[PDB]
Parts: C-alpha cells; structure tokens; sequence
C-alpha cells in the first residue's frame, strides 16, 4: 500500500465497481487510483472494518470501508434487489408522485473475503447522532454511572428471572405475563430522555418552514426503508446499522449480514419484531401517532 | 450553512447586551449581493456582507475553539470564499473596487507562519481552482488565475 | 469626620449616604470634581482609600460589571466549585504524626 | 518591569471607559502578597495578584503581539513567576490553598500544543530550576521538586 504509485507497466485501476448500467459509461472519466495513504482508523463493531482512504487521479479523496472475512456476495445480491425497488418505485404513480427512492451504495466483492464498501461523506450513524444530542448529564445515563446498565435492563433480567447476560432472554419469554413486561418496560421507555430526535433537526434546521420539510423527508424515508427491509426478512436494526445522511436529513439502511430472515433464524437469541418504530420515532411525530405520515 | 452557530455578536445596547448570531443572514445577503438588479440594494448587501467578513475573521483569531476537529467557521469560509470570487470580478465597478483589493487581501493573511497549514487555506485553494474551472464565466477563470 | 468613625457599622453608613447621586453626583468628572470637596485634614491619612472607594462603586452599577473579561476559556477544558479553609488556621500550628 | 505597558485595562464605567495599565500595580502588590506582616492585608493582595495574572494569562491570549521578537509580557512572566512559587509554599494556609493549584494549573498551561516551544516556558523551567537551588529555604527547594 505504500508501494503502489501511477507508473508504466501497469493497467491502471479505475476505482472499483464505479461500472453500472444507468446510460453509456464514458469509461475514461471514471476516476482511477493515484495511491493509499498513510492514514487508517476501525469501526467499532465487532468484525472491525476499516476506514481505509485512496486518493485518485482526479487529486481527490475517496474513503472507503474495507470489510472482509463476511463474504460480500450477500451484501451485493441484497443490493441487485435494491436498486429494482428504485426502479418500480420511479415507475408507479404511487410512488413518482412523492419522490420515493431508497438509497443503495456500492458494494464491491473483491475476494471472497474482501469489499471496498463505498463511504457515505458527510454522514454520521444514529447511535452517533443520538448521543451527540444528549447534554453531559443524560449521558451520564449511557457511562452507566446512575445504574451499571444504562437503562436498568441488564440487572432488571433478575426480576424478570433472568440471571445472566446473554441467552438469559430464552427464559423471559415463559413467564411473561402483558401486565408485569408491559408495566416495568413502560416504566424504562419512559425513563430516557424525551425530544432528543426533535432536538437533532431543530439543531440542523434554520427555521420552522425548513424543520418541517427536514421532519418530513427523514420520517418518509425511514418508512420506505423500513417496509423494503421488511420484504426482503433483514434484521439486526441495531442502532449503528442506520445513518443520517446528515446533508439531506434521510435514512440509510446500512448493512445486511443477516438478510432474506436470517435475522430470525438463528437460534440463541430471537428476533420476534420485524422492524423498527420505536420510541423517538414515535416521539418525532408526537401530536400524531405512528398512523400519520409514516403509516 | 454550519451544525452551531458561529458569529455570536453582542448588540451594543445602554441598557443590555442582546446577542444576534449574524451567520442567519449570510445565505440570503450572498444572493442579494451578486443577484440583485436593484444597483442600490446590490452595493448596501455588499458592504454588509464586507463588514461581516471582518466580523468573522476576528472572531476566529479570538480562537473561539482551536482546531480539534473541524476548525471553527471552516464550513462558513467554504461557502463563503467562492462567493467572494464570483463578486470581486463583478461587473458593478462599485462592487469591483472593494471586493478585488479584499481577495487578495485575504489571500496574503491566508499564507502565514501558522496559517499556511490550516484548513482555512485549504478551503481557499480547492476554493480558487475550482474558481478557474467555471463552466459558463470567462471573467471569473481570469481573475481566479491571477488570484 | 464621620467617613473615619470607629465602629464598621457607622463607617458604612456614612460612606452609602455621601455615594447617594443626589448627594455626590453620578457622572464620572462631576464626581471626580466633587470629591475634592469630601476633605478636612483630620481626614488625610484615609483620603486616597475613600475617593478610590467613590469612584470605583460608581462601577457597581455599571452594564459590564458581571460580563467575562474574556468570552470563553483557553481552550476544551472543564471547571468546579471550591472552598477555602480560611477560620482558625497558619499552617505551622500543629504536630506531624497526629 | 516591561520597556512599554502592557495590560491595557479599560475601567468599566457608564458615561466612558478610561484605561489603567495594571503592570504598575505589580512591583508593589508583589511585596505585599509575600511580606505583609498583617494577615488581612495579605490575602487580599494575593486575590489581586491571582485575579490579575488571570488577566495576563487571556491578554496575552489575544495575541497583542505574535513574537517577532521578545513575546509580549515575556518580561513580566520572568518577574513574576519566581514570586509565584516563594508565594504558593507560604506559611498562611488561605495563601497556600489558591496558589499550589495555580503553580500546577499554570504548569498544565505551559505544555501544549504551540506553546511547549515558547520562551514562556523556558523563562517559567529556569523560574522553577532556580527555586529548587534557594540556599535560604527549605520548602520551596522540596515544592520546586514536585513542579
Ligand atoms: N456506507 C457506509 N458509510 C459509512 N459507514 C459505514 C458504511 N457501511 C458501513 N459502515 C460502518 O461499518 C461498520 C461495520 O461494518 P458493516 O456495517 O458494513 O458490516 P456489519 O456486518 O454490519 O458489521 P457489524 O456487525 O460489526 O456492525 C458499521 O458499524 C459502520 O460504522
């Protein structure tokens, strides 16, 4: 990666996977590497990737995502799927008529254990997003300092005989009466903070008339994700596998190792929700329910 | 045009200190300074907009915060600094006389002991050849040479 | 006389009737000006402490005097309360092993 | 103690804002703060010369001047930081309370990022690599060993 320079005797790579079917290509605009950097950072979660950067000929960055040992096979064929929900969508009055799309990206299955997954600039996850709202004492509630998990839920396995950490939910499930789960997770729902997704877009917004239209544009997008998601059985829609496209203001469903109900399928712990309407979304619409725009 | 308000600016009052944050109004005072075919509101929203490039250059020297991420005002002066391109080679000859003079003013100060590795310069440069690029002005490509 | 008089209790009250804007005036050269006046050598030995005093406390009531000197600190930093013993105490009163 | 006055110090009145150079202030409240023999008068001299090197500490933070030459207030700082260690380890403890602190406080200050390289930090190191040596005390060569 150091090594690697524009010289003679060699093709020169064009950037991986920019080739697609959306017009005749002009195949010599498309950018080409110049070289790596010598700069490199990982993601948190737990295979972790890799925040590689190249830079083209076109003087220019492009951070990427390198990911691997996961075969992105998967992560392509859930994309292929995605960009022909794109087209019905551009394709039916329905649909034309608000401005309906996802946004797909570009996977890239350079092995059988490699992809250079394409980095979304400007963007930031909504686990990210969420606690950057938070001031230092809410937060304190997620350094766990009130209580060792951030809402009681860890420890409150005990009351809802559950003792350890993982699998401890296979248990729950016997003797969970609506009343005692409703009431007591009630009780958690109610405990974290409220307006933290208001607060995101009033911070981003200039002013009412560009709050509402920002408002309605995340809410709208995160429902075609969220049914088209739904279609095709993912799951895991754990909070860093979305981000706001902070530019825009919408969704992005970010990754799909557990696609077509694999999600639900393995064993040791369950995936009973097929997707997500949770709490600061409902409190984003909060003078009307979930029945509103998003339904 | 930027995730916190920069600009925070102490309205001098007798009574009290009441605070504007003047990065409101640069969205529409940038398009009421090229755009407007009114000449006198045209030559009043730029010398608006001057004082209130003052104001910011000021106020980051204070360093309100240093570096760290993002320096202060980097994603004002990217939004910024093509738009004093495109107004210094404006064809108003009032518009002309000030804004000509503060681009290179500005383009001395942008190479400096410190400066000349910040951020603020780099915006200025990939600023400037993009300036030299523009696909439907033969003035501007001129001017962003010579700049 | 009265602007020097022993007990702290009549010393101020003395003090907050002369700095009354009636009595003493509120702009600042026609105080200056004024204060030449408040003097009587049995006085001298205070004088300079007290017409300080004056003009100073004419600031008390001034639009920057609870604004920051400077707007925000040195740079990301964090900052705390505290307290001072400040009671019965010079530090070389009591033995080392106690 | 300085060629030309700095801490230019405007006095916040109504009607105007008439200026005080405070660096005449130091060479006499120095003295007080250390050898007033009457306690009530010493603390209070320590107040002003602690809120007073507060004041030095953000002007010159302002850059009145960027080198070139002697930085400004580099000739107060190589006066005035060897009375602030003679001053932490004093007796009175209501002294000792506000300047322990501040010695360790301004000796984070001095390494950084800029000013690691900075003669302020080579007049404060040669300040404290004096102290350590004082053939007439005892407690301040021990203090001047934990700084
Ligand atoms: N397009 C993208 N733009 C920006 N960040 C991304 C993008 N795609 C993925 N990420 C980052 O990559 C990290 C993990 O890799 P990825 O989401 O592609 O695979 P994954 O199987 O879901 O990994 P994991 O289960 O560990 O989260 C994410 O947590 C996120 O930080």
């Amino acid at each position: 990666m150091s090594d690697f320079k524009v010289e003679f005797l060699r093709n020169e790579l064009e950037i991986p996977g920019q080739y697609d079917g959306r017009g005749k290509p002009l195949p010599e605009y498309h950018v080409r590497i110049a070289g790596f950097d010598e700069r490199v950072t990982v993601m948190a979660s737990l295979r972790r990737p890799k925040r590689i950067i190249i830079r083209g000929h076109d003087e220019r960055e492009h951070p990427f995502l390198v990911k691997g040992g996961e075969d992105l096979r998967q992560d392509q064929r859930v994309e292929q799927l995605f960009q022909v929900m794109n087209g019905i969508l551009a394709q039916d009055s329905a649909c034309s008529q608000r401005a309906l799309q996802l946004r797909t990206y570009s996977v890239v299955p350079m092995t059988s254990r490699l992809g250079l997954i394409e980095w979304l600039e400007n963007t930031v996850t909504l686990k990210d997003l969420l606690l950057n709202t938070m001031s230092q004492e809410e937060k304190a509630a997620y350094l766990s300092d009130p209580r060792a998990p951030p809402c009681e839920y860890k420890d409150w396995l005990t009351k809802m005989s559950g003792k350890h950490d993982v699998g401890a939910y296979m248990l729950m499930y016997k003797g969970a009466n609506r009343t005692e789960t409703v009431t007591s997770f009630r009780k958690r729902e109610s405990k974290v903070p409220a307006d933290l997704l208001k607060r995101a877009f009033v911070r981003m917004s200039t002013s009412p008339e560009a709050f509402l239209a920002l408002r309605s544009h995340f809410a709208s997008s995160h429902a075609l994700i969220c049914i088209s998601h739904w279609i095709l059985g993912i799951g895991d829609r754990h909070l860093n596998n979305f981000m706001v496209a902070m530019e825009t203001g919408g969704v992005i469903g970010i990754d799909f190792g557990h696609a077509f109900g694999s999600a639900t399928q393995f064993l040791p712990v369950p995936e009973l929700m097929p997707f997500r309407l949770t709490r600061q979304f409902i409190n984003l619409m909060l003078p009307m329910k979930e029945t509103g725009l998003m339904y | 045009w930027d995730r916190e308000k920069r600009l925070s600016f102490a309205v001098p009052f007798r009574e009290m200190k009441p605070v504007i944050f003047l990065d409101v109004f640069l969205p529409r005072v940038t398009e009421l300074a090229l755009t407007a075919s009114d000449r006198q509101t045209k030559v009043a929203a730029c010398e608006l907009l001057h004082s209130m490039v003052m104001f910011m250059l000021g106020k980051a020297t204070q360093m309100p915060e240093g570096g760290q991420g993002a320096p202060p005002m980097y994603q004002l002066y990217k939004r910024t600094f093509p738009v004093l391109l495109r107004l210094a080679c404006d064809v108003d000859q009032v518009t002309r006389q000030l804004y000509e003079p503060l681009v290179m003013q500005l383009i001395h100060w942008f190479t400096n002991n410190k400066k000349f590795e910040s951020q603020d310069t780099v915006a200025l440069l990939e600023a400037i050849l993009d300036g030299i690029v523009d696909p439907v002005d033969s003035t501007l490509r001129d001017f962003c040479g010579r700049c | 006389q009265g602007l020097i008089d022993e007990n702290p209790g009549l010393q101020l009250i003395i003090r907050n009737f002369w700095s009354h804007e009636t009595r003493l005036p509120s702009n600042t050269l026609d105080r200056l000006l004024a204060l030449n006046s408040l003097y009587s050598p049995k006085i001298e030995v205070h004088f300079l402490s007290l017409a300080t005093n004056f003009l100073l406390e004419m600031t008390s009531m001034s639009p920057d005097y609870p604004n920051p000197m400077f707007e925000h600190p040195l740079s990301e930093c964090e900052f705390q309360e505290y307290t001072i013993d400040s009671d019965w105490r010079f530090r070389s009163t009591v033995l080392t092993p106690m």
